[PDB]
């Protein structure tokens, strides 16, 4: 299977997010686990 | 610890064209950023809401 070495979110607005990142690394790591799990589901993986 | 949204430096820039002590520096810069945000909020609200001759674009 595939490993998800680094996942990053490029969506940014430096005003709504109060001069900080839009998504904290906690939530990015959560999505990292979720997409790693659905990679381990072993379908056609890249579409999912 | 300064609030985020107040870091960096900001300044109002006004132009006319024919076209279409360590902590002291930090706290002064953040206070200046706060006052520039206050100024521009006042200006943009008066531009949008107050009816004036030859209206503006914000």
């Amino acid at each position: 299977p595939w490993r998800l070495l680094k996942l990053e979110i490029l969506v940014e607005d430096k005003e709504t997010g109060d001069g900080r990142a839009l998504v904290h690394s906690m939530q990015i790591s959560f999505i990292h686990q979720l997409v790693q799990s659905r990679l381990f589901a072993d379908e056609k993986p890249l579409q999912d | 610890q300064i609030p985020s949204d107040l870091e960096g430096s900001a300044y109002i820039k006004v132009s006319i064209q024919k076209q279409a002590p360590h902590w002291q520096t930090k706290l002064e810069a953040a206070q200046n950023v706060l006052l520039c945000k206050e100024i521009f909020a006042q200006l943009s609200r008066e531009a949008v809401q107050i009816k004036s001759q030859v209206p503006h674009i914000v």
